[PDB]
């Protein structure tokens, strides 16, 4: 297992290709039909950051919900004493890019429970395995990550 | 709604050390990293450090290493800035900032604490009705004040449309002073209180002035 | 440490017109780069960060582009509202590193201003002291030339002016000159007029009081 570096992105193509997470099929809000297809997330072993105190960060879809389940596995396992952070999964805050996957649930923002972001290279390896299907080590306070609609 | 609260203004001899605040409200004061940037004529913009209330953990830019020391108050969500052995390139507004945990670039500014770093004495001001005399002009001068800044507001902020508070002018005596000034309705005159309410909080100097025809 | 370097320093601009600002790093922040507008008074709002992304709110005629050194910030359509400065950060390297700013402001039609004169008030001439201000009020270009008379007689070096930020909604300015005397000297005078030169007068306007 290496650490992803700094801006690296696995697989080596845009996030919304059909090799990656695929399109952008549009903005999911809280009024929509569309948003019952989401699941929130009471993993225990999950911390939610919920800054915005509306629960929005644990949203996220079925498949989403699968890698996020299995990483939240492989982080316990990496560190001793340390678990899965998500800052952000579903968003109505529009603090993403134009067309987020966030905006339609398929993206976390993830960082380790201690906020050390010398771990955050091997926790965006860690999501990889986990199989997420677009890894990002977009910013040094967070790895990005998302998934093929269902 | 994320509000950043810092202290007022300070003036401080040069070699004396100066400690400033900077409330965070409306959210979790743990849940960010705050910033401290410091704004002169000098160097326009620079980044200071930043503190992590939720470890305690700082990191200095290097040039404040030995200048700066950051702490906080996790109790009264207080961030607070220490300069010490300060010169006069200390003089600067200097802000406190907070990120949104997506790199270290800031959503959320305080309004800014101006430290002036000099020998001279605090003085508050002498503030004098400009008398008025379709529209009518009318003011407040604020006469040989030490230092910057001064607020003014006029009816306690009861009136803001049309009114130009001035830039200060550096008197040859190395006072300041300014002026303030509203247009009005002529017709308003006889009927309506004009009041401008001057603060100078270096010198603890609050005025009133009502301003009659 | 990252150098930033941001070009132009200085822009006038009209309504509905185009701003376009660069910002070069001396190593390259890939696409960690931020744009910042101070208004007048204010601290600074965040407009764009990761190089290209608006922050929620921001208006569609703000975008920037660029990895590695070389980012530009454009104002499609530039409104009176906008006058700022602009600023670049980046915060690939420790530690972040700020332009030196831009500054925009706003080229509108003339407009003449409106004159005002106040003499001394009696609480100050108990002081020993006698300003007399003469305001400019609304006016556009900033460019003006206050002349104080005293009975007729061309005065220097007892004024200072002031002139206020440009104003966010018409874009004018306003300009105060301060005419200081002692008392005494003051009381030897008669006729106070502050003489007003400018692109949207046709001729000198004069405002004056006999004390
Ligand atoms: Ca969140
Ligand atoms: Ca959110
Ligand atoms: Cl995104
Ligand atoms: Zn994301």
């Amino acid at each position: 297992l290496t650490p992803l570096a700094y801006k690296q992105f696995i697989p080596n193509v845009a996030e919304k290709t059909l090799g990656a997470s695929g399109r952008y099929e549009g903005k999911i809000s809280r009024n929509s039909e569309r948003f019952k297809e989401l699941t929130p997330n009471y993993n225990p072993d999950i911390i939610f950051k919920d800054e915005e105190n509306t629960g929005a960060d644990r949203l996220m879809t079925q498949r989403c919900k699968d890698k996020l389940n299995a990483l939240a596995i492989s982080v316990m396992n990496q560190w001793p004493g340390v678990k899965l952070r998500v800052t952000e999964g579903w968003d109505e805050d529009g603090h993403h890019s134009e067309e987020s996957l966030h905006y339609e649930g398929r993206a976390v923002d993830i960082t380790t429970s201690d906020r050390d972001r010398s771990k955050y290279g091997m926790l965006a390896r860690l999501a990889v395995e986990a199989g997420f299907d677009w890894v990002y080590y977009e910013s040094k306070a967070h790895i990005h990550c998302s998934v093929k609609a269902e | 709604q994320v509000q950043l609260q810092q202290s007022g203004p300070e003036l401080v001899r040069p070699g004396v050390s100066v400690k400033i605040s900077c409330k965070g409200s409306g959210y979790t004061f743990i849940d960010e990293a705050l910033h401290w940037v410091k704004q002169s004529h000098a160097e326009s913009l620079e980044w200071i450090g930043v503190i992590r209330p939720y470890s305690g953990e700082t990191n200095y830019n290097q040039k404040f290493k030995d200048k700066a020391t950051m702490t906080v108050d996790i109790s009264s969500s207080t961030a607070y800035l220490e300069l010490a052995r300060l010169t006069s390139e200390d003089s600067a507004i200097y802000y406190c900032a907070r990120d949104w945990e997506a790199g270290d670039f800031f959503d959320y500014w305080g309004q800014g604490t101006l430290v002036t770093v000099s020998s001279a004495s605090t003085k508050g001001p002498s503030v004098f009705p400009l008398a008025p005399s379709g529209t009518a002009a009318l003011g407040c001068l604020v006469k040989d004040y030490f230092p910057e800044p001064v607020t003014v507001s006029w009816n306690s902020g009861a009136l803001t449309s049309g009114v130009h508070t001035f830039p200060a002018v550096l008197q040859s005596s190395g006072l300041y002073s300014l002026s303030s000034v509203v247009t009005v309705p002529s017709s308003s005159l006889g009927t309506q209180t004009y009041i401008c309410n001057v603060n100078h909080k270096p010198s603890n100097t609050k005025v009133d002035k009502k301003v009659e025809p | 440490d990252i150098v930033m370097t941001q070009t132009p320093k200085f822009l006038l601009v009209s309504a509905g017109d185009k701003v376009t600002i660069t910002c070069k790093a001396s190593q390259s922040v890939s696409n960690d780069l931020t744009w910042y507008q101070q208004k007048p008074g204010q601290s600074p709002k965040l407009l764009i960060y990761y190089a290209s992304n608006r922050y929620t709110g921001v208006p569609d005629r703000f975008t920037g582009s660029g990895y590695g050194t070389d980012f530009t910030f454009t104002i499609s359509t530039v409104q009176a509202e906008d006058l700022a400065v602009y600023f670049c950060q980046q915060d690939y390297g420790s530690p972040p590193t700020f332009g030196g700013g831009t500054k925009v402001e706003i080229k509108r039609t003339v407009a003449a201003p409106s004159v005002f004169i106040f003499p001394p008030s009696d609480e100050q001439l108990k002081s020993g002291t006698a300003s007399v201000v003469c305001l400019l009020n609304n006016f556009y270009p900033r460019e003006a030339k206050v002349q104080w008379k005293v009975d007729n007689a061309l005065q220097s070096g007892n004024s200072q002016e002031s002139v206020t930020e440009q104003d966010s909604k018409d874009s004018t300015y306003s300009l105060s000159s301060t005419l200081t005397l002692s008392k005494a000297d003051y009381e030897k005078h008669k006729v106070y007029a502050c003489e007003v030169t400018h692109q949207g007068l046709s001729s000198p306007v004069t405002k004056s009081f006999n004390r």
